[PDB]
Parts: structure tokens; C-alpha cells; sequence
RNA sequence: UUAUCCAUUUAUAGGGAUGAAUU
RNA sequence: GAGAACUUUGAAGACUGAAGUGGAGAAGGGUUUCUUGUCAACUGUGAUUGAACAAGAGUUAGCCGCUCCUAAGGGAUAGCUGAAAAGUGUUUAAAGGGGUCCCCGUCUCAAAAGGGAAACAGGUUGAUAUUCCUGUGCCAAUAGUAUUAUGAGUUAGAUGGUAACAUAUAUAUAAAUGAACUCCUUUACAUAGGCUUUACACUCGGGGUGCGUUUUCUUUGCACUUUACCUUUAUAACAAACCUUGGAAUCAAUUUACUUGGAGAAGAGGUUCGUUGAACUCAAUUCAAAAAUUUGUUUUGUAGCAAUAGUAAUUCGUAAUUAUCCGAAGUGGUAAGGACUAUCCUUGAAAAAAGGAGGGAACGGCUUUGUGCUUUGCUACUCUUAAUACUUGUAUGAGCGUACCAACAACCGCAUCAGGUCUCCAAGGUUAACAGCCUCUGGUUAAAUAGAAAAAAGUAGGUAAGGGAAGUCGGCAAAAUAGAUCCGUAACUUCGGGAAAAGGAUUGGCUCUGAGGACAUUAAUGUUAACUCAGAACUGAAACGGACAAGGGGAAUCCGACUGUUUAAUUAAAACAUAGCAUUGUGAAAAGCCACAACUGGUAUUAACACAAUGUGAUUUCUGCCCAGUGCUUUG
RNA sequence: UCUGAUGGAGGAUCGAGUUGAUACUGACGUGCAAAUCGUUCAUUUCAAUCACGUUUAGGGGCGAAAGACUAAUCGAAAAG
């Protein structure tokens, strides 16, 4: 089996360290540590990755590409879809109520 | 001798409460003009655990009224509240599990939690987990109430100092055994040094005044006074009685 | 170590020029030498 | 680099000021043919070939105005 | 088939401890996992989620309630007592 | 209550009959 | 070389041997690094050697780090004490910023393993390299005018989709307006368990390139066969997110595991995020059929970098050329990712920085009246990306660290000391295995010495007839099977265990045999990947987990319940601790306990299911009498 | 109810490493060593191990408690 060898000034394995080597042209194993990956946006309501975006550190979403940010309704990232909905069809509603207790109020 | 570990609990060195994973103070919500003369409802958005203390904590989310925004307040919780409800602050705020009230509003015999022995330490008494007062008496003219406290004794407090109806949740902590010293170390090691004990009467005599001897015995009777100095108050402080109790 | 401070570096190198021998020529008209393993320079 | 076929914007590309290398592969195929390699400030393009005449054409369609370089 | 005839899930603490402290905890064991009844959903699954956090398997909105249960006897009767008036 | 002492805060509205809401 | 067991070269025999005297490692050291020369001393023997001595030389960064942020915390400010020295750090902050009047806000330091702008490959030196060269990129920054273009949207701002979903491929997918005031998200986080994907690692047979015994035989024993940063690569599958629709009962998709569902499932149709970053015709094409453009079938490519760079064998001025560089897979060793399940009286960190949003202060121009506003003619327009040319200071890119050792003689042990001192890597065989044992890349063949002889004695071991603890304070030391399969397993018990109880048989060998998955055909026949069992043989010196590797058991008594901890260098325990039990004090800033000279502070980001002070010490069963003595405590 | 049919909990077990130190009261004891060497033994999913940073200072600290440790110094460190 081959040798490996280490680069990055970082010589103990972090989670800002994590390696993986792969073969090169000059025909030795050099090393590839990778950045680490990013989380993604959630639900404010049942705790679900919003879609419509990507999960890139916050210095690539510095220059993130702007499609994959948000998802198609209004706000973008603020709420999943099951969960947007109930708002939907909560808002008229909340609305109707209201209005339908201030007319029979009398 | 030398300085035993009670004394030297005090100095705070390495006795400083382990707080680096708390969540914030246990406060109730300030006193204003619109508590003091109504309701104010602020929704429970999510109950965290404060790894301190027993008793999950609540992240009630408060519009202010004198600006635009909003402010989180942490709140004992109460055996019974979740996320997404409306809790009512105030003397018009109608009495529910949960909701905070000036104690002179209730009437007597109800439940409460998270108690202000003043008017305006946003929560003084009544915190431990599975904890809760009892209001057993309100004066004629108002302005005082009494009030049962969980160690049974009757404390009389202003009409104007608000609480919590209801019971500290997380009830019933201490019931299951901790089967192990595994479980007593992840306890304390959250909230203090005062574990592994070590007996005094183990310990040389320099250290403590239990400790020599060739038989491991106290010798001296071991209910000191309470006028005892610092290095002398070890045993049972100014015992009034020893013994099994009869009820 | 390989990281250093400049003021430790320079220190090193002006041990280091100081732990040359006396000129021959002035010699023709020290004590003050230390071995890098011998005794240490304690920085 | 990128494996382009389109011959509609390889014409387009002709009026670049800034590509300067071309180099000519020798490859037998089984026959032989080549992989002609332009230079772009971005990107090694590098067009496979699956016809002589094809190459040919672009081999002459390259603007001769620059330099000639071929790594044999 | 039935491996445990009667140490039932207290069978993770061995020969440890005991006798009866094991027992006391099988007072305790059925019921700190146990799948109760959410009062949102309607279906009996809510599991211990912290010490005081609890949480079912459909709302995911959690609710502040006993240290090993979803209500406490204390609890109940508090609730009944103010929702009478 | 004026000495004095204690508590709270952004010293932030005079007394009675699970979505927001700033210019 | 004057001089060679310990300088160099070649040959041989060997070792380190997958957890290395191997590469990179940090602290620490500081020139020990390199070249040349040299041997007065040192290199405990020699020494021409050297980490010694002498002269020169050697460390090149926008991309690797520090520098920036914040934690445990440190210092300081306001005060307040104190003779000061010093003690504490908002205890009556008037403390910088923001936008355009108000809002927020002690300062500073503390991480070369935490967070974090952006670099890869080949080559080069006597000594530096992801820093130097070549090539290819990437990130951050960039002030005032005139030209352009691209795309958008418009005479103040788009698209479909029953839905999920998705929506701009110019040189780059930039082109879907926007203030104060706010609300979020990323940063950003535990452990255990298995499942899965991918790269890398290793491996298999036959195609292209080299050596060999061959007395006795060979399709013979083997050996060398590549592709970074750069592209959402598209894909596709799979894991999750998400709609229509069926409208289930003789419930259903399913996972290794359980998960999910009438807030929607069989079943069907439909759509992203996450992966490796060539896998499926991906990029086309030869040709046909759909049609004012798609679908299928054949030729090109090591999907594009990509071979040409590197690498390898024979001829060949002594500089060259050659062609190969392929079908495939199989194991699961190491990493990362994904979706899950489980555990906590344990819930597993902050800021710097960046992004999204609610809302809407302000939005088409030229000139023209009066005082930013009503008004008269033409309406062409404005920005997102890239720049180009002149004025500002010159308009790219600071400073520091980069050599070497890292112990085997460069570190600490008074030393060139068998000691101590921070990650990754593992092929075969053997294996359960990163164990042990032999070898392969790399390294070494050196240790404050060498010959010869080989007695006593010492030390580290081996083997011993017959007896088998009679030795001895005491089975001290050593031996005894010990892996695996089949069988069998008591008293007692807290019912969990005891248990590998005890105790047996076998395992040698080869000739054998058989049985147990994915790919296709209108009940069967073809292509292609396992290691688990069983019985008949005979045979071999009746002996075999053949080396390495590995439990001695049983009957009882005493102590301690257990896991754990301890007298660094004479005592590892019955000692301590521990869960359990019990007692005591305390309702609070005029409390309990404790620190302080005072100021003040710790518990306390706490509040009786709490804190503090004790004693006893699993569980089970008990815990008797005595308040006279001494303590503690309570009334009058 | 048992039998058979399925998984992955435990301060569970063996066991290298790691952390230690039971015994030989072995060697050494003018040692390699002012505590080492050999064999043997204990320990390895958690009261676990390591590193760096940081806090606690001497009639003080710290101590799962040995009169232990606090730079070869401890029933009161070291320097003057």
C-alpha cells in the first residue's frame, strides 16, 4: 500500500481538516482536504430545510447564484411549503372571523 | 490546622457555577403600564432545556409598545404550556395555566409558579421543577395575601406581586433513582464542584475536626452552634432536634 | 520552532554573528563561545 | 476545455481577439485523425473530430493573423 | 420467543444494582418511553423528547410537561381546578 | 417622608366603567 | 588515506516489516542545514567520519499560517475602599458608530488544532518551494467623466406548470427597482448503532511493454500498463423534501432496523435539494420516420482539461523517435456525505462576517414660466457584466514567519543518557484483527569497543527418567487446554446471571461428492459472482487451532455490593469515592453556608424536586432501651 | 404461555493500542535510568485518554482523602 503526507499547516484532523487523497498526473498520491459543508435554512414551524436554495458556506454565498436562494412564493426564504399553506388558508379565514364577529356583534 | 473545603467553597476559584451552556436568567417580563393596567399577550415560541437547572425554560416572544420590534423574554415554564400559544401578562389578563397575574388578582386556593416575593424581582420564588405555591389567603382590604410556599411555611407578599399560574413542569425529577455515580457526575458537572462529598471524619485531622482518630468517629458531638466560626460549623448547624422523625 | 517572532529571529542571528572566533589579523597584535548543544542561549 | 460540436458558434468564436494558440493532435483512430486545440482566456477548447475533411476545414477556417505552435 | 420473564427493559443493568432499585425504575421504565397520546393529532405515539420537552410523532410542536410523563397528577388537577371558575 | 437601606429597568403611558399592527 | 572492524563503492547475508530509526508532523532547540576544507581537543575503541573545527552560502507567498473574530479568561476605565501599595471592575457610563434629528453601543488583549476571501499540476537548487519557473486559474479591492457592447425590463420593473417544481448558458446563467425601521438564516456545533453512496486503497483473469531454475516439466516463476485546480457537466440511481389522483378493510408503500398515511396511502402520473464530476449516446454525426423541429440506428473521444505533461521497452547524431496506454469486474481497508434509529436528572459554545425578507422615503429625459412644485413641444428609455480613454498620490495585492532536528546523537533529563515527549499509512500469507510472525516501497546493517578461548560463577532461558508440593510462611517461579465447531453445563440467584461453569469428541492429509445469488425465452432450457455444511475413502510413523497466536479449573470462609480512585520513588487494599438511606440549617438581598483589611464578592444565569452542612454506605431484613452526663435547640 | 421467528441497550465481557503498575519481593542497585529493563498483571464507550489555552499561591491553594500534590523540595514550597 502507498504513504500519505500532509499539506495544509492544519496537521490535526478537524472538521475544517477533513482529507482525501486522489491520484494526480505526476502519478503520486498528493493530498485534498475539502471545505466543509454548509447547513441549509429551515422551517419556522415543523423544522424542515426551506427549498430553493443551497446550503453554500457564507463567503460562496457572497456569490451565490440567485435562482437557487428561493423557492417560488412571495417570501422565499421564509417557510416550507406544507407549512406556508396553513397560512394561506389561514389568512382569509382569520380575516372572515374577524369580520363576521364585528357584523354580528349586534 | 488548615483551611477546610467549606471555607474554601467561598473563595470562588474553582466552586464558580459551570454556566458556559445556559440559556440566559430566568426573569419574568418587567413591570410597565400596560401590565400594571392590562393585558399583555406574548406567544411561546419554542421550550428549551437550561442544562443548570431541571425545569425546561420558555422563549416568550413580546411585542413592545413603545417601539416598533419585538423582545424575548426566558420564562420557568409552567406543566402544561407549548409552543405557539398566547400567554397573558397583567391585571386584566384573565387567570389560566400559564398566564401571569398580580397575585392579589387570583382567588385562593389556586396554584402558582415562578412567584415574586417583591413587586418587581421579575421572579423570585417557586422555580425548582415540579414546585408550586398555594394562595391560601387574601387580606379584606387587599394590598396582602398569603401564600403556602413547597417547604410549608406561609409567606405573606404584596397584591401587586404577579406569578405564574401553574406548576413548574419537568414535575417529579427527583422519583427515579440515579442508578450509578455516572449519572450524579453529568449532574453536577453542569452545575457545581460539590461532588464526590468525602466524609469529614475520613479526612486527617488538620482538615476537618471530625477527621483522626484511630477508630473513625466523630468524638465530639456533631450539633455545633450557630454561633460557631467558619472553620467550626461542619456538623448538624444549630440542629434542633436529631433523630428519625414522628410526623 | 519554524514560526518565530522577528525579535526572536534577530536575537538568533545576532547570537549567531557573536559566536564567531577573534579576527587573525587582530589575534596577530574568545571566550565568550557556546555550542548550540552545550549550553543553551535560554530565549 | 469542453467537447464542443456546434459548428454555428465555432464560426461565431472567429471573431475573438484574444485567441492566439492552435495545435494540431495526430491521433490514429484505427485511421488518422486529430483534435484541433484553440486558445481561449478561460478555458483549454479542444474540439474532438470525427471527419478528416471536417478537420481540414477548420484547420484552414483558423484566422491565420497568429501564432502556430504544436506540442510535437 | 419472551427472554426476559419479568426484568423486562431493566435487562441493560445486568446484575447491578438492586433488586428492588431495578424494580422501582420498572415503576418508572414503561412509561418515561412509553408512546402516550398527543392532544393535537389523536394518535398515541409522544415520546420523552428532554427531561421537561416532550414531543408525539406527527404535531413536531413540542409541549412542557412532566419529567417522565406527559402530564403530572399535580398537573391534572391544578388545570381542572382553574378551568372550573 | 426627608435621613438611611433594598429591588427593577430602555429608570418608557395618571385613576375608575404558532401569522401583523413603525414613517 | 601516513594509518581503515566502526569513511566511501560494489557483491553477499540479514534487519526495521504495515502500530517503521519511512515521509510530512507541532512544542522545544537555533544554524545543528548546504558546499568546500580540515583533525589541536571531542566524537568514552579506532576514525581519513561527524550534529566537532574553519571559510563561504542557504529560508523568496494576494492564495500556506500569523495578522481578523470571539471562549475559558487577563489587563484597564467609571467609580468605591486602602496611608499607599494595591483589592473589585457600572456598584446613581453623559461611554464611538449608524443613518438623516433620533437609534444603538465600556475599551483592549487572550486560539499558528475553535470560526475564517481565494492555488493547482508539471518542472527547477549543492541547500527554498503548492513561496522559485511554465502554464492554468481563483479571491478581495478599485475615485470623478466620454465611449461601447450584451442582456433584461420598460414610453415605474417577466415565465410556465391542475402541482410540486422550475425559470436569463452574452467572453461569465449579470440583467424579475428600492431608505429609515425590524424579523429571520448561514456561521453553528453531543454520543452510540447499523444501512447506503462516492472517491481513494487493495485485488482478479485474459490484450501492450522486460528478467529466470529448467538434471526432471511447463500457454513455465514472475515483473512494468496514469490524469490536478478547472464545468450547475448533463445525467441516472438512490436517501430525503414536495403535488395531482386513486379514495384502500380481505388496510396499505415500504426499511437491515421502524417509519408513514384517509392533515392521504396501494396504484398511477409529476417535481428539487446531496453525492461522486463520465456514469446514460454526453457532445455531435451516417441515415431514416415524426414535423414550418423530435425519435431511433451506425463513425469520433481515454465526457471536455487528457497528453502533448509525466511514465515505461527496443533501435538510434549522442540528440531522437516508436507505439502502447484495454474489456471489465471483485473485496471492503481508510475517509467524507446522506437518510435514519436510539441515549441523557449529560441536550452537547460566541462573535467577526455574509445573505434573505416585511414595509415602502425616492423612480421616464431635454429645454422652457413663476416659486424641490403646477404648467407648454418631442417622447425614444434606464439599468444589471465586461471593459476601454483623461483628472486624483502612483489606482493592485502590505508586514512578519519559511533552512534543519523533532529525538534514531539536534528537545528535557549535568551527556551523543535503553527514560520522557502532540496525527495519518498499511499487500500477500495467516487471521476475527491496524494482534503476532516472514516478506514488498522507504530506511538500515548502528548503537561508550573489537578479536580468541570458552572452565567456575552470574544472568536470560530450554530439556529432563520414576514420583508429583513430600519443598516452602505461603504452589513463590514454571508448567498445564487456551483458537474453532459439535455437545453438555450444577449449587445458588436480586431471575438479569453464574457460564468460556464444570466436562467431553473432533480439528492431520489429500481423492471426493453434493446443496444454498444476479442476467432470457414462450413449465423448462443458456451468460455470469459465495464459503457454510454433510457423509464414503484410504492414506501418514495412531499424530496433527502443527509455528505465531492463546482462560487452569472446583468446593468454601473473611472483607468490600458493583464500574471507578488513591500514598509520582517501599504499602492498590478490607482504604477513598460511589448510587441508596437518614439527619440538619435556610423563604433572600436585614436569608443559609463561605471569602474579604475595607470596598465588596462566591454559591447565584440560583430559589426548598433548591443550596449548604453532615453521617452511613447495593439490594433484602432490621435498626432495640436510655435526654441522667456533655453538646445543640425552645419558652418565660 | 412456551417454543421457534427479529435487533443492537449496557458506567456489559475478552482483548491489542492508550493509560497504569499486581507479582517475580527477577535483573539493575559504583545502574541506560537520583525509579530504569524483562516477563507477568490491570485498563479500552466511558466517573475514559491526550494536547494546548486558562483559573486557584504558601499557615495559602488543591485533594474520589494518602498528611497526597503544589518544578527531584511538603506534618507548611522555593528565593533573599
Amino acid at each position: 500500500a502507498q504513504r500519505v503526507h500532509y499539506r495544509r499547516h492544519n496537521h490535526y484532523n478537524t472538521k475544517s481538516n477533513k482529507v482525501r487523497p486522489v491520484r494526480t498526473p505526476g502519478g503520486k498520491l498528493t493530498i485534498h482536504v475539502v471545505k466543509k459543508k454548509a447547513g441549509k435554512p429551515k422551517c419556522a414551524d415543523c423544522k424542515t430545510a426551506i427549498q430553493g436554495v443551497k446550503a453554500l458556506r457564507p463567503a460562496d454565498n457572497y456569490r451565490a447564484r440567485r435562482k437557487n436562494r428561493t423557492v417560488a412564493r412571495a417570501y422565499g426564504g421564509s417557510i416550507c411549503a406544507r407549512c406556508i399553506r396553513e397560512r394561506i388558508m389561514r389568512a382569509f379565514l382569520f380575516e372572515e372571523q374577524k369580520c363576521v364577529r364585528q357584523v354580528l356583534k349586534e | 490546622g488548615r483551611v477546610i473545603r467549606g471555607q474554601r467553597k467561598g473563595r470562588g476559584s474553582i466552586f464558580k457555577s459551570h454556566n458556559h451552556h445556559r440559556k440566559g436568567a430566568a426573569k419574568l417580563r418587567h413591570l410597565d403600564y400596560c401590565e400594571k393596567k392590562g393585558y399583555i399577550k406574548g406567544l411561546v415560541k419554542d421550550i428549551i432545556h437550561d442544562p443548570g437547572r431541571g425545569a425546561p425554560l420558555a422563549k416568550v416572544i413580546f411585542k413592545r409598545t413603545e417601539k416598533y420590534g419585538k423582545k424575548e423574554e426566558l420564562i420557568i415554564a409552567s406543566e402544561g404550556m407549548f409552543t405557539g400559544q398566547y400567554i397573558s401578562c397583567g391585571t386584566k389578563a384573565p387567570l389560566s395555566v400559564g398566564n401571569i397575574l398580580p397575585i392579589g388578582k387570583m382567588p385562593e386556593g389556586t396554584l402558582i409558579c415562578n412567584l415574586e416575593h417583591r413587586t418587581g424581582n421579575r421572579g423570585t420564588l417557586v422555580k425548582a421543577s415540579g414546585c408550586y405555591a398555594t394562595v391560601v389567603g387574601q387580606s379584606e382590604d387587599g394590598k396582602k395575601t398569603k401564600v403556602r410556599l413547597p417547604s410549608g411555611a406561609k409567606k405573606t407578599i404584596d397584591a401587586k406581586a404577579r406569578a405564574m399560574v401553574g406548576v413548574v413542569g419537568a414535575g417529579g425529577r427527583i422519583d427515579k433513582p440515579i442508578l450509578k455515580a455516572g449519572v450524579a457526575h453529568h449532574k453536577y458537572r453542569v452545575k457545581r464542584n460539590c461532588w464526590p462529598k468525602v466524609r469529614g471524619v475520613a479526612m486527617n485531622p488538620v482538615e476537618h475536626p471530625h477527621g483522626g482518630g484511630n477508630h473513625q468517629h466523630i468524638g465530639h458531638p456533631s450539633t455545633v452552634s450557630r454561633s460557631a466560626p467558619a472553620g467550626q460549623k461542619v456538623g448538624l448547624i444549630a440542629a434542633r432536634r436529631t433523630g428519625l422523625l414522628r410526623g | 520552532g519554524s514560526i518565530k517572532r522577528f525579535r526572536l529571529k534577530q536575537r538568533l542571528g545576532k547570537c549567531r554573528r557573536q559566536n564567531r572566533p577573534v579576527p587573525h589579523w587582530y589575534r596577530l597584535k574568545n571566550t565568550k563561545r557556546r555550542h548550540w548543544r552545550r549550553t543553551k542561549l535560554g530565549l | 476545455p469542453k467537447q464542443i460540436t456546434d459548428i454555428r458558434k465555432f464560426l461565431k468564436i472567429s471573431r475573438k481577439p484574444d485567441t492566439t494558440a492552435v495545435i494540431i493532435m495526430k491521433k490514429k483512430s484505427k485511421t488518422v485523425i486529430t483534435k484541433l486545440k484553440l486558445r481561449t482566456k478561460k478555458y483549454l477548447y479542444t474540439m474532438v473530430f470525427a471527419d478528416r475533411k471536417k478537420a481540414e476545414r477548420i484547420e484552414n477556417s483558423l484566422l491565420p493573423s497568429l501564432k502556430r505552435i504544436y506540442y510535437p | 420467543s419472551r427472554r426476559t420473564k419479568k426484568v423486562g427493559l431493566t435487562g441493560k443493568y445486568g446484575t447491578r444494582y438492586g433488586s428492588s432499585l431495578r424494580k422501582q425504575i420498572k415503576k418508572i421504565e414503561l412509561m418515561q418511553h412509553a408512546k402516550y397520546l398527543c392532544t393535537f393529532c389523536g394518535k398515541t405515539a409522544t415520546k420523552r423528547t428532554c427531561v421537561g420537552i416532550w414531543k408525539c410523532k406527527k404535531c413536531k410542536r413540542k409541549v412542557c410537561g412532566g419529567a417522565w410523563s406527559l402530564t403530572t397528577p399535580a398537573a391534572v388537577a391544578a388545570k381542572s381546578t382553574i378551568i372550573r371558575l
